[PDB]
Order: structure tokens, then C-alpha cells, then sequence
């Protein structure tokens, strides 16, 4: 936004917006640019750390590049890409605010021996000084490590505040699941850290919680994290620390609001109304104080990550380097990433790989070698370490939980407010405000350690080749004993059974040759990599991945991993089993002053006490929490990890198959030039349609191994709670029975009456929620990705806007929408529906998806109202070009649909009586992996085809609704991703149509004050009509053909003027023209009679049966109304309840 | 349908068409969903 935009790495120095200053008080000097007030950015390497830097030190998944960023070229890309960053973050609310907050929290300043600022940047010449409490500066040694430093340690711990540097990089980014990391919230992150820098609230280095169990050592170890970091970086992590009530504490927290509270005062008695101070100074302070020291605390990235719709890593996320091992891809600004973050999004925006990988530093935590009987080394496998610093050492068993205890955090900030302060411009300089600044050295140690079991991250590393050819093989011992050594570890089970069975085949050839084989590659990969068992647990039943074993070696001793897991339970999967510490506690005792206290008294000091206790047993769950998530769920992450990394080297083999077919082919084959082109594009889209299928399998483990990971906190670690508890209260309940029987000043009925009211049970402790264990793993990302990644690739929707009509596509894809501008709208059966003329009337969406091709799947559904003339073959939907894809058609009366591949094969499937004109509901369903095709018409099922023959449908990426030649009505049209089974189409059909509206007979809504015909759903070709019989009128069917009794006319009536339309319990008065207007009543023979006079009419409650679309019901006080039995001959309307329950159906013709 | 926007630093009710456009539910967080609150005596606060 009005971030500024007025700079390039050439701008000249104008001693304002650019400047050149010095860094500390070394004799380095560097150019920065203002980009707002306060905030600069400085488009080169940190100055404080050496760019080339000794082999030892460089640390783990570090790039080290010292020419980087050394060029004019790059450090313009690189103010323009910070500049592009902040200019996103300031286009949204929450980070408009962060940016304002951080631009007004100017550090405290000191006082005279007037007042003297510390936060500002000096001029070579050390006679001008430039107002910053941010500097945006490039990496430092290691080009991929973000950073945040404060300029002085003792300002940033004292309650002052003091400037702060961040170390950025925008150029690369790495994939984290389906999903690129955003800069943007990388720098929201460091942007959030320098928020304690800023106040002077920076913690203890030593401040420090549990982070992880690091179960890959062979000792108990753990990794820790400073409370700064993890109140930050968001996540589910926090939520285990950050509880109500607090089971963590720290004087940290007391002392910060504390010292906070002492600043705010010097603040208000001084320097607010001080006139020797000024506007762009305690304005700012003001604003600065207007926050609370809880609000800093409380903001983290998952705020942000909701409110810019950001996906992020949401466990262990400072972890990271040990569970992952990141691959890093370009970033361009603009082309890549823009103001509204990615273009084409987080999952689908094309990146391109940076060839920096190869540079990467390789440093493992440990070495896992695995040998043989003989004691010869057949594999060695890395594990790598966190990052984080270490134990020291076990933090649950010495700590104490206090018996004694002494969402928007952005609210208070002001933009307009903020805005309008003017720029520090009088500068009045501290002489030391800053530290020499020190550079951190680490060196990394590496553990070798023997095995002749394999581990995991064996298995794992058997399932990559550098062989150029290799063959898949399910003998892990074979494979790392290759005498080839070709051969590569696989657990694909159906995809190596089908390599065999074609093994001896005549080489492929045709194009249709490749197709089939392609498909069956995809179709099998499919069936082993999504396979899944559902097994009865401890806990409930659990859909396990079934390949589970076989690919990480876990309980993989048997011959089935599934049935070993079952009885085993899920605590077998992992390496630790017992982590626990109980926790020391605060021992109990009742005051010695209570005991002789009269009762009233007695009484209510004890229930202070009841609630004191009950708050610390939740306590001591958290903690308990804590620990599992700490000591046991870290591991079951480890193993979902590990599980999907095994996913992506499979799909890796697969493609790679693919890829030297189709480059073989390619290479030396008489395929026709335009046919090896169709086979390039088509398979590209087989790649995709593997990634999906990939992509369903790692959510399978996900569940799979979270449910389980829950699984251990109810089996295993709760019941260790609930004995520790009921030690406890056992405890308890004895010292609060000793201390009553001592007391003095109450009686004996006051003492048994108090023991009960004071007593504990196991219930005051039982606090499992196995809903809020699940909820725990829905994140914001989870659901972010869960709308990404869902099957819609087309939703349409529309309605009136005032001189407008808007139609649009609610999927959340790429899709566009191109239609005529005079297209009409009208109301349907749920929305407002699309009117296509005929003529010259077109609308067409286009999305890649849509072109198809070989493997993917689709169904495609929408509401239809045919005005039926012609039976002439008409274009009414479909994708095609070069005769390749789908069609339905008009014809006859029906529909036609229409299939079509490259090699000529064809479904052409008449849909019988579709154009009635009345609504109806068409789906059509394309599965690849059980090769059928489904079509319902409404409720029905019409077609159920095999398509095994159709082979490769690749069409545009353009649907065409055209409606030649029949104008209709279109409405709730939609393309999905997968296939619909007969549930979904009844669940949606149904669901859809009761919106309240009653319908007439072409399900278009019942509208009051117009005239229809009546008919009764056992004759349905009968209309109502009116018969006399003593000088009174009747209302009968005519059961004589042509008897010429004339239809009957009849007009819905409201008590409301303004109703329109009927809905579900309307109050009605049924009138009919035929002289005068007459209108129904009920005779005391319950037969229904036309009469003279409005007053009497009888007011009828109106209703509809769910599962019957055009249909109504009409009832008076309980009593339904029906045809009578056959009486003259004539069949009477009656109010009656005792008929067969057909007969109360009506429907309105009109 | 009736939600709220930012204008300055205030939000005020508005009807936009914006919330037509959009599937159903999206997110948890809408802006276009609402409670009703009836003083009950099963709560009972001073009005």
C-alpha cells in the first residue's frame, strides 16, 4: 500500500528517504532506503557476519554463497522484493496494523545527563542521525537462515527497547507438503520477534520449555526452545504451554507487565504535555502505550496465517531441519509473487528449483550403519538434528507446578492515528545505544552407531537410485546387497505384478499401446499407494495405511503389518515407550488459623480452597499434555514424516518409469509427429493425476498416525494421570478429614456435613475430551489446504445485483468465466438459474483441468429446464477439440451424452424423456480406477457403463454451454474431480430441494394469486373439476372420458398481501374462478364444496413430502386431505385421514 | 447479505455481494454469519 515505492538501488542519497550510514561503530558504512517511518530496509549481506566462514562452522541445511547478493543487478531485485513484501502485509488489515505498531513502538528514550533517543542510524560524518526502530538487511553467512537481532542486548531486556535487524531472504523458498512457505509470513515472523525487541521485553536467554524428545539418541536428550520463539512461531505447539489455567510460569512475565507499568508512568507524569519534547516523539510513545503487554504475548503467526490466508507449517515448525529435508525453489518478483502473494497460490504457483541444492551443507545429527552377520557395512543412513540447543537437563522431573498462581491482540492499534504523527526529524542522539556484534560459531557433532536391524531411515534411503536404469524390487536384503547394483527398494505391489505381466509382450508401439499401459501403470500405482484397512483399537476404529510396515520396516517381522498393529496396539509403531515424569507437586496442608472459625466462615474459605485444588488437577493434566505431545507425539511425527517422505521417492520411481517410456517412444518410434505430441501433453496431466493420488495417501498416514498418536494418550499416558491423581486426592481428602475433626468452634452435624461438601472422587479429574485431541490437528492450514485441494473445479453461481446480473465460479480455482452480456436469470429450484435463449446465447469456463485426458477422474452435475421443441441433435454442453472429449446433446425428447478418444472409440447414450419442460437433475460420473461410467437422472440411476475402452479423451480446457436451438434454464452447474457415487447424488438432490418452497408440477416454486389446475397423484391425467348436486357445488375427477366436465381454475390465497410464494406451513385459502370467484370449504361430511363467501372459507395449512419434488399436501385441524371412494360415479375431495397415503399427494399444473 | 467491513478503523454492518459469491462454508470465519441473543433466565446478566 502507501509503503514507499519511490526507490531503486540507484536513487541518489538525499540525506531523507536514502542515506548512507554506518553499521554500529565499526568503520563499515552501508546505503539504506526508507520504506515507511521508522523502517528501513538495506538491500545488502548483514555486514556483521563474514561471508566466507571455515568448513567447521558451517551449519546444517546452510547455503553458503559470499558473492551472492554482491551485484547491482541483485540487490535492486532485492529492495524491490522487500519493498513488494511489506507492500502485501500493509495490504491487509492485521498486518496493516503490525507494521503501524512496529513503526510507532520507538524504544524508550534516556534522560537529560533534552532527552536522547537510542533508536537511529548515523551519517558517515557523524553529524546527521536517521530516526529507525527496523533495518531490513539481506543474509548473512548462510544465505537461507532468516534472522532477527536486536542492536542492544541491555535495551532490549530493561523495558527501554532497542532498535532491531532482520535478516531476510525472498529469493528462496522451500515445499512443505502440497504447499510453497510464503516469505511474506517468514517476515511476519521476524517482524512479530522484534516486537520484544522494541519494548525491552526480551526474556532470558535461559527461559526455555520442552520442545521435543530427541528419540533418535540412543540417551535421553531433549531439544529446547526459548519462550520468545514459541509464543511467535505459532502453530499447534503453543497451544501446550499457553493454557487456562497456566500450568508454566515464570517471574519473566510478572516482571515485564511490571517494569512495562513503571515506563508507561515516567511516560504519562512527564513526558505526555512536557513541551520540551515534541510530536513525532511522545505521540508516538502514546501510541506505543496504548497496547498491553499481554497482546505482544498473545500475537503469532496462526493469526496472521488466518487473516492473510496463508498456509504454514503448523508442528514442531521450528524443528523442521530433522523431520525434512528442504528442497529450495526460485522466487521471482513480480512474475512468481506479487501483492496478493503467489501467483496461482501457494500449491500450483510454478517455481523453478534453484540450482543452489547441490550446495547445500550436509552435517547428521547421527550416522545409522547398518551391517551384516559378518559385521560388513551394507548402508549408511543420516538422521539430522533440529537445530535447537539441548536439555540440560530433564525439565518435567524438577519442575513444580504452582498451587499458588501469584484472540485479536492488534485492537488497540490505531492506523489513521499513527499516520498523521510526523515524521522523528530533530534528532537527539545516545551515544552508546548498540553492542559489537558478535557472530555465533557452531560446530556439529555426528554420532555413528551399529545396527544389523534396519532402521527406518534405511528402508527409506533403499528407495532412491542415481541409476539411470533400475528395477523395482520388494526384497529390501536383495537390494542392498545388489551385486548390480540396479535394483531399488518398492512396496508397489500391484504396479511390479503388472511389470511382470507385460515383461514378455511385443514392445509398445502404437500410441494406443502406450495409453493402456500408462493407464494401467496409473490405475495400479493408485490401488497400492491409497490402499487402507479399517481396524477395531483400543480407542475406536482407525483406517490404517496399509503398506505402512513395509515401507518404514515397523512391525514389518510378520508376514502382515496390519493384523501385528492390531494386536500390538499404536504405542508399537515407536521407539520410546515409557518418557513419563510425574510431576513433583506442592504438598497439601490446611492453615492452622482456620480451626477454630465459625462455620459461615469455615465454610467459605474451604470452597476457595475446593476450587484452588480443582484448577491445579488441570494443572497437572496439562503438564501431562504437555509431556505426550513433547515425549510421544513427536515421534508419531517423526513416523508421518518418514511415511510421506517414502510416498513422494515411490511416485519419484513411478514418474521416472513414465518418463523414459514416453522419452523412449519419443526417441525412436514411427508414432506420428502429432500423436507424440498429444502423448506429451497427455501424460503430463497423468503426472498431476499421480500427485493426487499421492497426495490422498499422505493424508492417509496423517490420519492414520494422528489417531494413533491419540490413541497413546488415552491408553497409556491418561491412565498414569488418573493414578497420580487419585494418590493425590486420596491425599487430600485424608488432611481435609484430619483437619475437620479438629476444629474447635463447630459440632459434630457441622463436621459430617462439611467432610462431604469438601470430598473428592475420581470424576473432579476425569478431563479427557477426545473431540478436543482430534480438534487439536485442525489448524487454519489444515483447513485452508482441505479448500484448495477439494474436488470442485467449477461451482457456478448467480444472482441480481441492482442493474446487474453477476455470475461466477465459487470452486477457489483458476477458472474463467466468458459469457454473453444479455444473459438473463431466473429463479430455479434453490438459486437464481441461467436463461440461454438459444440463439445467440453462450457462457464457457475454462480451467486446465477440464481438457482431462487418459487418468483423472470428473463428474459434472447441474439442473436443467428443457422448453422441449425440436428433436434435432443439439449442442448442449461439452469440452471438445480435435474430436476428442465429451458432449451432451438435445435429441428426440431425451439427452444425449457423448464420449470420444483419440483412437475413435466412443459412448453415444440416449437419456430418455429429459425435455418436459420441467426441472431436472442430471449427473454424469467418469471413474478411471473401477472404469465406469454413471449417469442418474433426479433420484434414478440411468446408465451404468463400463468404459474400459475409451482410452484418451484430452480435449480443450474450455466447457461450452451453448443450448443451440433450445432455450433452457441452467442452474447449480458444477465440475468435480472425482467420481459421485448413488449417496451423493441422493444427498444432494434432496437436500437441495427442500428450501420450504411447495412446487408445482414442473417443480418451479408455487407462487399465491396465480391459476393452476388440480390433480391428485393417483390419477394424474385427471384434473379437478366441479359438480353440483343439491343447489350446492362439489369438487370431483372425471372418471366418464370426456364427460366434458371443464377443468377447474384455481388461485392460491395469503392473509399477506405481500407474499408471493407458497412455502412448507403456509396458511392458504383455495379460490376458484368460475361465475364469481368461489371459495373452499369443509362440509360435516368432511367432502370439499366451492361457496359464495370469503369469511367462511376454510384456511388450510399447506406442506410438502420430502422425497416427492412436485407434489403438495392439505390439511385442516390434523385432518388430510384426499379422493374419496368411487360414490356416483365420482370421486370427491374429502378431509379425511383414514385413505392410503398416495391419495393425499397434489400437484398444481399450470 | 448482512457482514461487516473495515472503513477507517471502524467496522460497520453491510450488505454486500460479495458473500453471495462465495461457497458456503468457508473457512470457520465467515462475517456473514450471526447469533440471535434473547435475554434467558437460564443466563441472566443485568440488561
Amino acid at each position: 500500500m502507501n509503503i514507499n515505492d519511490n526507490l531503486s538501488i540507484n536513487s541518489p542519497v538525499d540525506n531523507k528517504n536514502v542515506v548512507v550510514v554506518r553499521a554500529r561503530k565499526t568503520d563499515t558504512v552501508f546505503k539504506a532506503f526508507k520504506v515507511a517511518p521508522n523502517i528501513w530496509v538495506a538491500p545488502e549481506r548483514y555486514y556483521g557476519e563474514s561471508l566466507s566462514i571455515d568448513e567447521e562452522y558451517k551449519v546444517d541445511g546452510g547455503i553458503y554463497d559470499s558473492n551472492f547478493l554482491s551485484q547491482d543487478s541483485e540487490k535492486d531485485k532485492f529492495l524491490q522484493a522487500i519493498i513488494t513484501l511489506l507492500k502485501r502485509i500493509n495490504s491487509t488489515n492485521a498486518g496493516e496494523k503490525l507494521l503501524s505498531l512496529i513503526s510507532t513502538a520507538i524504544p524508550f528514550p534516556y534522560g537529560y545527563i533534552g532527552y536522547r533517543e537510542t533508536n537511529y542510524l548515523s551519517s558517515e560524518d557523524n553529524k546527521s542521525f536517521y530516526a529507525s526502530n527496523i533495518v531490513i538487511f539481506g543474509p548473512g553467512a548462510n544465505i537461507v537462515e532468516n534472522n532477527t537481532v536486536f542492536y542492544k542486548k541491555e535495551d532490549a531486556e530493561n523495558g527501554m527497547g532497542t532498535m532491531t535487524e532482520i535478516w531476510f531472504q525472498p529469493f528462496l523458498t522451500y515445499k512443505y507438503d502440497e504447499f510453497y512457505i510464503d516469505p511474506a509470513i517468514e517476515l511476519i515472523k521476524c517482524l512479530i520477534k522484534s516486537l520484544y525487541f522494541l519494548y525491552g521485553i526480551k526474556p532470558s536467554d535461559d527461559l526455555v520449555i520442552p520442545y521435543r524428545l530427541r528419540s533418535e539418541l540412543e540417551n535421553i536428550e531433549y531439544s529446547q526452545l526459548n519462550i520468545v520463539d514459541l509464543l511467535v512461531s505459532g502453530g499447534i505447539d503453543p497451544k501446550f504451554i499457553n493454557t487456562d489455567p497456566y500450568w508454566f510460569t515464570d517471574n519473566y512475565f510478572s516482571n515485564a507487565k511490571k517494569v512495562f507499568e513503571d515506563h508507561r508512568n515516567i511516560y504519562e507524569t512527564e513526558i505526555e504535555g512536557n513541551n520540551a519534547i515534541g510530536n513525532d516523539i511522545k505521540l508516538r510513545l502514546k501510541q506505543k502505550f496504548r497496547i498491553n503487554i499481554n497482546d505482544i504475548w498473545e500475537l503469532n503467526l496462526n493469526y496472521f496465517s488466518k487473516e492473510f490466508s496463508i498456509m504454514m507449517p503448523d508442528r514442531f515448525n521450528n524443528a523442521l531441519k530433522h523431520f525434512y529435508r528442504k528442497q529450495y525453489y526460485k522466487i521471482d518478483y513480480p512474475e512468481n509473487y506479487s501483492i496478493n502473494g503467489f501467483v496461482n497460490g501457494q500449491i500450483n504457483a510454478q517455481l523453478s528449483l534453484s540450482d543452489r541444492n547441490q550446495d547445500i551443507i550436509n552435517k547428521p545429527e547421527e550416522i545409522i550403519n547398518l551391517l551384516n552377520g559378518n559385521n560388513v557395512s551394507l548402508m549408511r543412513s543420516n538422521i539430522y538434528g533440529d537445530g535447537l540447543k539441548s536439555t540440560v537437563d530433564d525439565f518435567y522431573s524438577n519442575y513444580k507446578i504452582p498451587y499458588n498462581r501469584a484472540d485479536s491482540s492488534l485492537d488497540n492499534v490505531n492506523i489513521g492515528v499513527i499516520d498523521n504523527i510526523p515524521e522523528i526529524i530533530d534528532v537527539n542522539p545516545y551515544k552508546e545505544n548498540c553492542d559489537k556484534f558478535s557472530p555465533v560459531q557452531k560446530i556439529t557433532s555426528t554420532r555413528e552407531i551399529n545396527t544389523n536391524i534396519p532402521w527406518p531411515i534405511n528402508y527409506l534411503q533403499a528407495q532412491n537410485t542415481n541409476n539411470e536404469k533400475f528395477s523395482l524390487s520388494s526384497d529390501f536384503v536383495e537390494v542392498v546387497s545388489s551385486k548390480d547394483k540396479s535394483l531399488v527398494y518398492s512396496f508397489l505391489s500391484n504396479v511390479m505384478f503388472y511389470l511382470d505381466s507385460i515383461k514378455d509382450n511385443s514392445p509398445i508401439d502404437t500410441d494406443k499401446k502406450y495409453y493402456l499401459w500408462l493407464r494401467e501403470i496409473f490405475r495400479n500405482y493408485s490401488f497400492d499407494i491409497t490402499a487402507t484397512q479399517e481396524i477395531n483399537t483400543n480407542c475406536g476404529i482407525n483406517k490404517v495405511v496399509t503398506w505402512f510396515g513395509k515401507a518404514l520396516n515397523i512391525l514389518n517381522t510378520s508376514d502382515s503389518f496390519v493384523e501385528e498393529f492390531q494386536n500390538l496396539g499404536a504405542i508399537s509403531l515407536i521407539n520410546k515407550k515409557e518418557n513419563l515424569s510425574m510431576p513433583i507437586i506442592e504438598s497439601y496442608e490446611i492453615p492452622n488459623d482456620m480451626l477454630g472459625l465459625p462455620l459461615n466462615d469455615l465454610n467459605e474459605k474451604l470452597f476457595n480452597i475446593y476450587s484452588k485444588n480443582t484448577a491445579y488437577f488441570k494443572k497437572i493434566y496439562y503438564n501431562f499434555l504437555d509431556q505426550w505431545w513433547t515425549q510421544y507425539y513427536s515421534q508419531y511425527f517423526d513416523l508421518i514424516c518418514m511415511a510421506k517422505r517414502s510416498v513422494l521417492a515411490q511416485e519419484t520411481l513411478i514418474k521416472r518409469i513414465i518418463q523414459k517410456k514416453l522419452s523412449y517412444l519419443i526417441g525412436n518410434s514411427n508414432i506420428s509427429s502429432d500423436n507424440l505430441a498429444l502423448m506429451n501433453l497427455t501424460t503430463t496431466n497423468t503426472l498431476r493425476d499421480i500427485s493426487n493420488e499421492s497426495q490422498i495417501a499422505m493424508n492417509n498416514v496423517d490420519s492414520f498416525l494422528n489417531n494413533a498418536a491419540i490413541c497413546v494418550f488415552e491408553s497409556n499416558i491418561y491412565p498414569k494421570f488418573i493414578s497420580f491423581m487419585e494418590q493425590c486426592i486420596n491425599n487430600i481428602n485424608i488432611k481435609t478429614k484430619e483437619f475437620i475433626q479438629k476444629c474447635t468452634n463447630i459440632n459434630e452435624d457441622e463436621k459430617l456435613q462439611l467432610i462431604n461438601q469438601n470430598v473428592f472422587n475420581s470424576l473432579d479429574f476425569e478431563f479427557l475430551n477426545i473431540q478436543n485431541m482430534k480438534s487439536l490437528f485442525s489448524s487454519e492450514t489444515a483447513l485452508l489446504i482441505k479448500e484448495e485441494t477439494w474436488p470442485y473445479e467449477l461451482v457456478l453461481y448467480a444472482f441480481k445485483e441492482p442493474g446487474n446480473n453477476v455470475i461466477g465460479d465459487a470452486s477457489g480455482k483458476n477458472t474463467s468465466i466468458e459469457y454473453s452480456k444479455d444473459i438473463g436469470l431466473v429463479y430455479g429450484i434453490n438459486s437464481d438459474a441461467l436463461y440461454l435463449n438459444g440463439s445467440n446465447q453462450s457462457i464457457s469456463f475454462s480451467n486446465d483441468f477440464f481438457e482431462n485426458g487418459l487418468t483423472n477422474s470428473f463428474s459434472i452435475y447441474f439442473w436443467l429446464r428443457n422448453l422441449g421443441k425440436d428433436t434435432i441433435k443439439s449442442k448442449l454442453i461439452g469440452s471438445k477439440e480435435d474430436n476428442c472429449g465429451w458432449e451432451i446433446y438435445f435429441q428426440d425428447t431425451g439427452l444425449v451424452f457423448n464420449m470420444i478418444d483419440s483412437n475413435g472409440n466412443e459412448k453415444n447414450i440416449y437419456l430418455s424423456d429429459v425435455s418436459n419442460n420441467s426441472w431436472h437433475y442430471i449427473t454424469i460420473s467418469v471413474d478411471r480406477l473401477k472404469e465406469q461410467l454413471l449417469i442418474f437422472i433426479d433420484d434414478n440411476l440411468v446408465a451404468n457403463e463400463s468404459i474400459k475402452e475409451i482410452l484418451n479423451i484430452y480435449s480443450s480446457n474450455i466447457i461450452s454451454l451453448l443450448s443451440e436451438n433450445n432455450p433452457s434454464y441452467i442452474e447449480g452447474l458444477t465440475i468435480l474431480n472425482k467420481p459421485t457415487t448413488s449417496q451423493e447424488v441422493l444427498s444432494n438432490y434432496f437436500e437441495v430441494l427442500n428450501n420450504s418452497y411447495i412446487r408445482d408440477s414442473n417443480e418451479e416454486r408455487l407462487e399465491y394469486n396465480k391459476t393452476y389446475q388440480l390433480y391428485n397423484y393417483v390419477f394424474s391425467d385427471k384434473p379437478i373439476c366441479e359438480v353440483k348436486q343439491n343447489n350446492n357445488i362439489y369438487l370431483t375427477i372425471n372418471n366418464t372420458n370426456n364427460l366434458n366436465l371443464q377443468a377447474s381454475k384455481f388461485k392460491l390465497l395469503s392473509i399477506n398481501p405481500n407474499k408471493q410464494y407458497v412455502q412448507k406451513l403456509d396458511e392458504v385459502i383455495i379460490s376458484v374462478l368460475d361465475n364469481m370467484e368461489k371459495y373452499i370449504d369443509i362440509s360435516e361430511d368432511n367432502r370439499l364444496q366451492l361457496i359464495d363467501n370469503k369469511n367462511n372459507a376454510k384456511k388450510m395449512i399447506i406442506s410438502n413430502d420430502i422425497f416427492i419434488s412436485n407434489c403438495l399436501t392439505l390439511s385442516y385441524n390434523g385432518k388430510y386431505i384426499c379422493l374419496s371412494m368411487k360414490d356416483e360415479n365420482h370421486n370427491w375431495m374429502i378431509c379425511n385421514n383414514d385413505m392410503s397415503k398416495y391419495l393425499y399427494l397434489w400437484s398444481f399444473k399450470p | 447479505f448482512i457482514g461487516f467491513h473495515q472503513f477507517n478503523n471502524i467496522a460497520k454492518l453491510v450488505a454486500s455481494n460479495w458473500y453471495n459469491r462465495q461457497i458456503e462454508r468457508s473457512s470457520r470465519t465467515l462475517g456473514c454469519s450471526w447469533e440471535f441473543i434473547p435475554v434467558d433466565d437460564g443466563w441472566g446478566e443485568r440488561p
